[PDB]
């Protein structure tokens, strides 16, 4: 067969030959509480598809970034929202010619 | 390697005498008074450093504490003793000489 | 008996017959040239002795005599430096005033206006201010006269002629057999007892009898003309017993083991001499006595002809683990069979040693008035750092050459080398990941600081003020070595260096050495150092482990060590060879050590070097390294643009040649890019369109003009790149530090 | 001569394990198997890395690339003077014989193998690329 | 010494000799006629 | 797959086949330029494009000619 | 000189993984097998929820203690939690497009488990399985970021 006498190639066992192994994967079904599994299977039902999750991402992200520009960058008190709060570098156009 | 077809689970040959004897062979000699310590010992000063640093428990030791020196030397010798003890035990048990 | 002299009488006849026939050493080039590539191959294969023949005996003889020639050349160079310090120097003037007079030992002839290079160095002299530190070395030897330099030069020329006679002898007249070279036990026993043990013992004797009294009197203000000559300190014991009363006891305290009586000239002072700014010569004398004893007992370790001792084969063969298979078996055969395996290890450790030297010569300046010659100190760090990096790259090279040529898989079955080649993918993958991790977390820190300070957010930088990454481990080690004489080295009067902390030693107003603080900038640059080192290691080690085979090319060993590519196939296989990995490791060695020496220069000019005139240490750049070197714009502005003011304004002054070699080095570096960016096939067609014009005018040569090889193009490019970059840095460094330091 | 069937009962050389072996290409696309009958136990050089000990008699060895198999083929043919023959194995179990596709090695004639991809003109008698323009795909004048 | 003089006839030795001679000639010209910018004499 | 074409200047020296690391080329008898052998490229699906073959061809320029074409796993030397 | 530790993977010296203590020590293999990534029998949505909770709770810390608003007292945790929410959303989009890209071929080769018993293929490595895995990842990541904010709000020794 495969595992004995150093016969490392068998046509009837191509998984052991090629190396298609699960080094750490176990197939046990008893992990999570069924109340918790029900909760988190139901909480993801509306997004368990590709296009629907991409729709949620698009909606939530467009909304988050738009409201970031509208209120969030102000609530974060970003300097770009406050403005210069001074005259600025207006009159110092150059060391020689102090342009506006 | 015609042998070793399963990666044995006892890859380290554990004899519980080894850690005990390494702790004993390093720490008991680590409690011998030398005049460089002022009549005290490395391990005694180490336990004293841990006692002083346990007083202000949340904050950690300083940089000029002299606790780190004792810790690092004690653990250097300790890890070397335990390592060589495991090596010697599994060299006497196995071949290698 | 086993270990003995074994030579052949008159193996090779001494004649110029093979001088008239170039390419004689190979079977391919001895037929003569037809293309110009022959002219390059004649030089590339000149010292490739292991391809001229297969027998290790003839290769070994060639190597031995070649080493003799290198030694003779080194002796010529040493004698030349001593001679230039004897005839063309201000040494006797510098000894009287070493804090004011600039060390110079190269006079320029006044031919085309280069008499401007004969600068006003001091002592009524006009020449080029040297930075090799020979004056400090000679003062530390106790020279005090140009005649002694003259006779040392003549002795060096005698010894050079002796070395060349020795090479001729040991090749042509009496050349040793292979079983003589293969006595590595004897070679190590002798190179440890007699070469490094007896050499250090003899140098200790000189340091006891010549350097210590002469320098003790030099430090006591005595004029070098009225100091007793060394032979007078040998014969007249009264002078020495006046200087050190333990010389009144003779050599009895040694044979009675009352060694503490010798505590006048064998000390453990530590720190620096306050009057010279260098290490105590009594400390160095005791040092060399000690390591001489140590090496002389280390040279009695291996077994040669009397059963006592060790067999290196037995140490190696009995060192094996459960993780490592058979262990070091077959390595004795590897290293007693391959010259390249030896050369790899030797170059690696020799270059790491040269960098050890660079780091240990500035923190512990061994020579009087070395630390206060900031040019000599900077040059001596930079030079040995560069030599070390080059040697390390060559170590990777010759490891690869071993793996290609001298590797035999029959000798190496499940030994350590086989087990490395078997999991080279793990090795190189983890090395790649750490190189990426370090590149990010070491350079993106600099980019983060650039972005923050450019955006006007200095509170978000990685600095000693905003987000501190303090190097707490190195700081703890500094404090552990500063407090060492109090607890962990009670017989030391001071620490080894003042860089650990404490008081500064300032000599002549200039700071010889002072504590070195480390902060966030030092953290970042040290991690940059480790990053670049790890990438160079990645390249060279990947060239070593994949020198025989890879998942791309499984037959790379048959292709060779030095080949350009297998083809454009497999998507493209250029620079798959183990030679091209060295070619790239050269670039990364340059990139690493440029930053190393930049870190050195800036840290020294900002936080160590300076003057104390009033109450206060005024450094050269004012300590900007702490706050300015968080950014790449910092190294631009305050190092590469600020410290370039001395090299680009050097025109019309004594340092103008430094500016010239600045510009010319910028030329050569960029010229390298003609060879690195391009490829042979363009130049061959350009060359043949030129050969058409030569044929038309009947001036086409018989030796057909070819473009350089691909490998040769890469070699020329890396050579010009390294030369130009290193010489640009050399000019910049020296022009800066001769002026401001 | 007839096409040999791959024997899976053939043992493998004594190898202690490497990291240069098979990847997911073996499980997904293809891999290769080289066989040879040895007269003795000789430590040869694996193209993946490291040295293995061939067994006295028949050997068998897996590789993820045909170039690996032919590298070992030339190594066993030139340094050991053997006559190996390798295949191409697909993950579904299909075996395809590859190297001595007619029985004899390709540098030797076999008196009956057909000449393929032979242009019966000189290399300078190829047409200009303007004549093979707009032939569908981008096509060399050698066609 | 026919072979020795053949060696001195090689390309690099002849180039060294010839360029040493040329450079020395130009150097001695520039010593005895310092700073020759134009053809005035 | 790359395109390997072999022209009638082949003198049949077998060097292109001995150099080929992928067993793409073979020597066919007399059904080519002349008698006394000839080369051929029947297994170009395995050609990577290394041009060892035309590196070893001794004729004027190269009787064997590799024209780099579309790439694949077999034509990119991938073990993955 | 016996008792060699390093072995080839599953005894096969030609596959190239070299079973090693870091790879296949009992405790290490036990820990890696117990991770929700390698629970090939449980639904991928729940393993995604668990993985996402972990990753959304850990990656709030950096944005909190090192973000641009790290120094304003109360705005820091809010800002870092919103940043971690955005990053979790980005990662969920990444997972969705990865499920679109990868799972189209259904490779026919089987899977064993280093002991011979031919286990089934993980339903996670299917288009629907990865869709529900990314759904669980989004839900669990946003919940974990929210709870990281909560733990900054309620934990006693939160400095
Ligand atoms: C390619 C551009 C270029 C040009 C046009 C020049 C031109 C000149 N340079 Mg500049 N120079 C250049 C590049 C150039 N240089 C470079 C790249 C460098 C850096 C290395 C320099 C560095 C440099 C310096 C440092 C100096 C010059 C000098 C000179 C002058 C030399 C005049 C001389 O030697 O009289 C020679 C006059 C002759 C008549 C000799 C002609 C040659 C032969 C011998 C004539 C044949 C006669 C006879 C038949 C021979 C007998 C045969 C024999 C075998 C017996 C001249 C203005 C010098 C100067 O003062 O400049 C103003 C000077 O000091 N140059
Ligand atoms: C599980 C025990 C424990 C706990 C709760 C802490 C907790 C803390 N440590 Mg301590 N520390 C520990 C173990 C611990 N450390 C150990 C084992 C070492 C060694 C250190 C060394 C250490 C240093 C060197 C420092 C801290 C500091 C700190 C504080 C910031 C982090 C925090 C209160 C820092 C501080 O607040 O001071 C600090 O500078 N720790
Ligand atoms: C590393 C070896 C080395 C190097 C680089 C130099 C370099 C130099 N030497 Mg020194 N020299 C050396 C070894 C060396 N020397 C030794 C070993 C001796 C003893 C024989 C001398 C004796 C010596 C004298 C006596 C003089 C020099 C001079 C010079 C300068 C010009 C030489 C010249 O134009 O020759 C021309 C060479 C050919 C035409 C060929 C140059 C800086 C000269 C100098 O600096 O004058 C100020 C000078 O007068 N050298
Ligand atoms: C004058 C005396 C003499 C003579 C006639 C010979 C004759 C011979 N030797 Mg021997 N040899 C001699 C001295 C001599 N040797 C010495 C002193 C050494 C010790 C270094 C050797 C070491 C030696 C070895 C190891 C080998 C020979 C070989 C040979 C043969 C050819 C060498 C050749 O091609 O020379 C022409 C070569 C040169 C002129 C090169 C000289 C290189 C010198 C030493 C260093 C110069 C470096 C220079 C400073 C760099 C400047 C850089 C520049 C850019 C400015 C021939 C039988 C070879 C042999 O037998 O192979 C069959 C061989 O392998 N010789
Ligand atoms: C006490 C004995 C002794 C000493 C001092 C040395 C010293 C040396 N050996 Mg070693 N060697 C020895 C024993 C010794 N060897 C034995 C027993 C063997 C046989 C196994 C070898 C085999 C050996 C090889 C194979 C090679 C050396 C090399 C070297 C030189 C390395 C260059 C260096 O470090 O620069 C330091 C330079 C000096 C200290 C300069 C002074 C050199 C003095 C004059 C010679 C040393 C004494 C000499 C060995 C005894 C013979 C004297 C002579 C008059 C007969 C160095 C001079 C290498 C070398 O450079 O080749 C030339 C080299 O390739 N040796
Ligand atoms: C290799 C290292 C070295 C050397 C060469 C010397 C050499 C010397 N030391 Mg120093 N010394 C050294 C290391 C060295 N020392 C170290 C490391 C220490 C620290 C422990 C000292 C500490 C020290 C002290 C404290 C003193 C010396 C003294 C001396 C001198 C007396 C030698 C003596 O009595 O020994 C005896 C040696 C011999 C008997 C050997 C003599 C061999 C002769 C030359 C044989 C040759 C004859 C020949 C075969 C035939 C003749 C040829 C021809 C005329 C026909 C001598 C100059 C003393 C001195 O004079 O102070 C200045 C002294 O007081 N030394
Ligand atoms: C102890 C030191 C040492 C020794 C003995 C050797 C010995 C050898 N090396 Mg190794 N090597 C070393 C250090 C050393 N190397 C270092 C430091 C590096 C990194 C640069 C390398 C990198 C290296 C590579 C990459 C290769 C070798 C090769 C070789 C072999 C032939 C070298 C040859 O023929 O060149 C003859 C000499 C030359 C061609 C001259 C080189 C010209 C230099 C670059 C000019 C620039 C130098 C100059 C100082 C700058 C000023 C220029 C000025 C003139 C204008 C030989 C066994 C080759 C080999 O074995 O492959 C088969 C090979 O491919 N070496
Ligand atoms: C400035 C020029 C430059 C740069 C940036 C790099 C960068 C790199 N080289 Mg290359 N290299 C260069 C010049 C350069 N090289 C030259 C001139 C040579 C000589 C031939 C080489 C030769 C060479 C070799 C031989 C090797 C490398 C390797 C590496 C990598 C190691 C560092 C790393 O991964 O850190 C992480 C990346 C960086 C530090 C690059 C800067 C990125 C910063 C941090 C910002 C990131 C931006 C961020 C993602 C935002 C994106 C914005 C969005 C709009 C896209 C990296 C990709 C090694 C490698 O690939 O193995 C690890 C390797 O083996 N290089
Ligand atoms: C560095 C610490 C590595 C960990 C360590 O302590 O290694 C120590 C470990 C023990 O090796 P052995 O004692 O079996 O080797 C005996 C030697 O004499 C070589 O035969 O070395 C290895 O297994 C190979 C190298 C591991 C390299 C791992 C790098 C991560
Ligand atoms: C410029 C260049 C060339 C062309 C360089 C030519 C071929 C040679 C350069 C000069 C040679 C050395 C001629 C110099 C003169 C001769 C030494 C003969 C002396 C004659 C008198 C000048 C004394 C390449 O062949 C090449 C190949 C691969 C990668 C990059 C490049 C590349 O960048
Ligand atoms: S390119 Fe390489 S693989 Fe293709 S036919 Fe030519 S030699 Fe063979
Ligand atoms: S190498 Fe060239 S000439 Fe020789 S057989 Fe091949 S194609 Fe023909």
């Amino acid at each position: 067969k495969y595992g004995e006498n150093s016969r490392y190639f068998d046509l009837q066992d191509m998984e052991n030959t090629t190396g298609s192994w699960d080094m750490y994967g176990v197939d046990e079904k008893k992990r999570y509480p069924d109340n918790q599994a029900k909760f988190f299977t139901q909480a993801t039902d509306i997004i368990s598809r590709r296009e629907s999750l991409r729709a949620l991402v698009a909606l939530s992200g467009i909304a988050a970034i738009v409201t970031y520009g509208l209120k969030g960058a102000k609530d974060a008190d970003l300097p770009i929202t406050k403005g210069p709060q001074t005259t600025g570098e207006n009159g110092k156009g150059g060391s020689v010619r102090s342009r506006l | 390697e015609a042998s070793n077809k399963s990666f044995p689970r006892d890859w380290v040959k554990t004899d519980p005498l080894v850690p005990v004897l390494g702790f004993a062979g390093w720490t008991i000699p680590a409690n011998i008074g030398v005049s460089a310590f002022g009549g005290q010992s490395l391990f005694g000063l180490f336990t004293q450093s841990i006692g002083e640093n346990l007083a202000h428990f949340p904050t950690g030791p300083a940089l000029d504490d002299k606790f780190w020196l004792y810790l690092i030397t004690y653990h250097l010798g300790l890890f070397l003793t335990i390592t060589l003890g495991q090596i010697g035990v599994q060299g006497r048990k196995q071949g290698y000489w | 008996k086993k270990v003995k002299i074994a030579v052949d009488r008159n193996p090779v006849e001494t004649s110029f017959e093979k001088w008239a026939k170039p390419g004689h050493f190979s079977r391919t080039l001895s037929k003569g040239p037809n293309t110009t590539t022959w002219i390059w191959n004649l030089h590339a294969d000149a010292h490739d002795f292991d391809s001229h023949t297969s027998d290790l005996e003839e290769i070994s003889r060639k190597v031995f005599s070649a080493h003799f020639g290198q030694l003779g050349i080194i002796f010529i160079w040493l004698s030349g430096m001593y001679f230039h310090g004897a005839r063309f120097s201000n040494y006797e003037a510098w000894l009287s005033d070493p804090t004011h007079i600039k060390p110079s030992a190269q006079v320029v002839w006044p031919i085309v206006g280069q008499e401007i290079l004969n600068g006003d160095v001091g002592g009524g002299f006009q020449g080029i201010q040297i930075t090799s530190g020979f004056f400090q070395l000679w003062r530390a030897s106790g020279i005090t006269s140009e005649l002694q330099l003259y006779t040392t030069a003549i002795g060096g020329l005698v010894m050079a002629a002796a070395m060349f006679f020795a090479g001729w002898f040991h090749y042509h007249k009496a050349a040793p057999k292979l079983e003589w070279f293969q006595n590595v036990e004897s070679m190590l026993n002798h190179h440890l007892g007699g070469l490094l043990g007896l050499g250090s013992l003899a140098w200790a004797g000189h340091q006891i009898h010549v350097s210590l009294p002469v320098n003790k009197l030099l430090d006591a203000g005595v004029d070098p003309k009225e100091i007793p000559l060394p032979h007078d300190l040998l014969l007249n014991r009264a002078i020495m017993a006046d200087l050190y009363p333990s010389f009144a006891k003779g050599i009895a305290p040694f044979f009675t083991l009352n060694w503490s009586e010798y505590s006048d000239f064998l000390t453990f002072k530590g720190g620096l001499n306050p009057v010279t700014g260098g290490l105590w010569l009594s400390d160095t004398a005791h040092h060399h006595v000690a390591i001489a004893v140590l090496f002389l007992v280390a040279g009695h370790m291996y077994r040669t002809n009397w059963g006592i001792g060790h067999s290196m084969k037995e140490i190696l063969e009995a060192h094996r683990g459960p993780f490592t298979g058979e262990g070091h078996v077959g390595l004795y055969e590897i290293l007693t069979t391959s010259w390249h395996a030896q050369l790899a290890i030797n170059l690696a450790l020799f270059g790491s040693l040269s960098i050890i030297v660079a780091h240990h010569m500035y923190a512990m300046p061994p020579y009087p008035y070395l630390a206060t010659d900031y040019g000599t100190q900077l040059s001596l760090f930079t030079h040995h750092t560069w030599i070390g990096g080059f040697c390390i790259v060559g170590a990777g090279a010759h490891a690869a050459i071993f793996m290609v040529r001298d590797y035999d898989p029959t000798n190496n079955y499940n030994n350590l080398l086989d087990r490395v080649i078997r999991h080279r993918d793990a090795i190189i993958s983890h090395l790649n990941w750490v190189c990426i991790f370090l590149g990010f977390h070491s350079f993106g820190l600099y980019i983060h600081n650039d972005t923050m300070s450019a955006l006007g957010r200095p509170q978000d930088m990685f600095s000693d003020t905003a987000i501190q990454l303090q190097p707490v481990f190195a700081q703890w080690i500094q404090n552990t070595h500063f407090l060492a004489p109090q607890l962990t080295a009670p017989n030391a009067l001071a620490a080894t260096s003042l860089t650990w902390g404490g008081d500064l030693v300032a000599v002549g107003g200039k700071v010889a050495m002072m504590p070195i603080s480390l902060g966030t900038s030092d953290f970042m640059v040290h991690h940059i150092h480790a990053f670049t080192i790890h990438v160079t290691v990645l390249i060279l080690l990947k060239g070593v482990l994949f020198a025989r085979s890879s998942r791309l090319i499984p037959d790379k060993a048959n292709l060779g060590f030095r080949f350009p590519c297998d083809g454009p196939g497999r998507g493209g296989t250029c620079q798959v060879s183990a030679w091209d990995h060295v070619f790239l490791g050269l670039f990364w060695m340059y990139n690493s050590l440029s930053i190393v020496i930049f870190h050195f220069s800036w840290k020294m000019q900002s936080d160590v070097w300076g003057t104390v005139t009033a109450s206060g240490v005024s450094h050269i750049t004012g300590g900007n390294f702490a706050q300015s070197a968080n950014t790449i714009n910092g190294w631009l502005r305050d190092f590469l643009w600020a410290q370039s003011s001395q090299v680009i304004q050097s025109y019309g002054s004594a340092l103008s040649a430094y500016g010239l070699i600045f510009l010319g080095a910028h030329f050569v570096w960029a010229f390298s890019l003609m060879f690195l960016f391009s490829g042979r096939g363009y130049w061959q067609e350009l060359i043949e369109s030129i050969v058409w014009a030569h044929n038309k005018l009947k001036v086409a040569p018989a030796i057909q003009p070819r473009a350089l090889s691909i490998t040769q193009g890469r070699a020329v490019g890396v050579a010009h790149y390294l030369l130009g970059g290193i010489a640009t840095t050399w000019s910049f460094f020296l022009a800066r530090i001769i002026s401001v330091g | 001569w007839t096409v040999p069937t791959l024997n899976p009962d053939t043992p493998s050389p004594i190898f202690g394990g490497s990291t240069g072996g098979l990847l997911r290409k073996a499980q997904t696309e293809e891999f290769y198997v080289i066989t040879w009958e040895a007269k003795k136990e000789q430590i040869f050089e694996m193209p993946t890395g490291g040295a293995a000990i061939m067994r006295q008699g028949p050997n068998l060895l897996k590789f993820g690339k045909k170039e690996q198999c032919l590298a070992l083929t030339t190594q066993l043919r030139n340094k050991f003077k053997l006559t190996p023959c390798f295949y191409r194995v697909f993950p579904d179990g299909k075996v395809q014989y590859l190297h001595p596709a007619d029985g004899v090695y390709p540098e030797k004639v076999n008196a009956g193998r057909v000449g393929a991809n032979q242009n019966m003109r000189r290399i300078g008698q190829n047409v200009n690329p303007i004549k093979v323009k707009f032939s569908g795909r981008m096509m060399s004048p050698a066609e | 010494m026919k072979d020795f003089t053949t060696y001195l006839s090689t390309a690099p030795v002849i180039a060294t000799i010839w360029f040493t001679f040329t450079a020395g000639l130009l150097i001695e010209i520039n010593r005895y006629f310092p700073d020759p910018l134009v053809f005035s004499f | 797959a790359h395109i390997v074409k072999i022209y009638d200047t082949c003198i049949g020296c077998t060097q292109c086949v001995r150099a080929c690391p992928l067993d793409v080329l073979e020597m066919v008898p007399w059904d080519g330029c002349k008698a006394s052998q000839m080369a051929s490229a029947p297994r170009t699906e395995d050609c990577v494009g290394c041009k060892r073959c035309e590196t070893a061809c001794p004729t004027d320029f190269l009787s064997v000619r590799v024209y780099l074409g579309s790439e694949s796993t077999r034509s990119m030397g991938l073990s993955y | 000189k016996k008792a060699q530790v390093i072995s080839p993977v599953n005894g096969d010296p030609f596959v190239g993984m070299l079973e090693t203590p870091v790879t296949s020590a009992p405790i290490v293999a036990t820990y890696l097998s117990n991770l929700p990534a390698y629970r090939t029998g449980v639904a991928p949505v729940l393993r995604g929820v668990e993985i996402g909770l972990a990753h959304g709770f850990l990656l709030a810390g950096p944005f909190i203690k090192l973000g641009p608003l790290r120094n304003v007292p109360e705005t820091a945790e809010i800002a870092g939690s919103l940043s971690a929410a955005g990053l979790v959303l980005i990662l969920a989009l990444c997972l969705s497009i990865y499920g679109s890209a990868q799972f189209q071929s259904t490779p026919s080769i089987g899977v064993k488990t280093l002991s011979g018993r031919s286990v089934a293929r993980d339903p996670l490595f299917s288009a629907d399985g990865w869709s529900e895995f990314a759904a669980g990842f989004l839900v669990g990541g946003e919940a974990g970021v929210a709870w990281a904010y909560v733990c900054t709000q309620i934990l006693p020794y939160y400095s």
